[PDB]
């Protein structure tokens, strides 16, 4: 039926949106690569300090 | 931990240096103690020959 296919495009849309979490989870990945080098920077840090020495 | 390890690597590099050091110096003196008796064996060749130019009590 139209309303049902309405419902539908709906589910479609929560679909594109479940698409759409997982670039917003891609998206939270670009925290993840400034996560991942802000633990190389403290690896960075420690290196540095190693080097000083 | 790898930069823990880098930095093991700087004492263990700090070591090698002083073990280089270390083994060098004391060799050094074992071959001035080889080369001294060596000047010695070889001031035994000439008093060898020289006995041997007598040819009296030779």
């Amino acid at each position: 039926n139209g309303i049902a296919t309405l419902l539908q495009a709906e589910k479609e849309a929560h679909e594109i949106v479940s698409k759409a979490r997982k670039y917003r989870q891609d998206k939270l990945k670009q925290a993840k690569t400034d996560a991942a080098k802000e633990i190389d920077s403290y690896k960075i840090q420690k290196d540095k300090e190693l080097k000083e020495f | 931990g790898n930069f823990k390890s880098k930095l093991k690597k700087a004492m263990l590099s700090q070591q090698i240096t002083k073990s280089t050091i270390a083994n060098k110096m004391r060799l050094k003196v074992l071959s001035a103690r080889e080369q001294s008796l060596d000047g010695i064996f070889e001031e035994t060749k000439e008093k060898l020959s020289g006995i041997a130019n007598n040819r009296d009590e030779y």
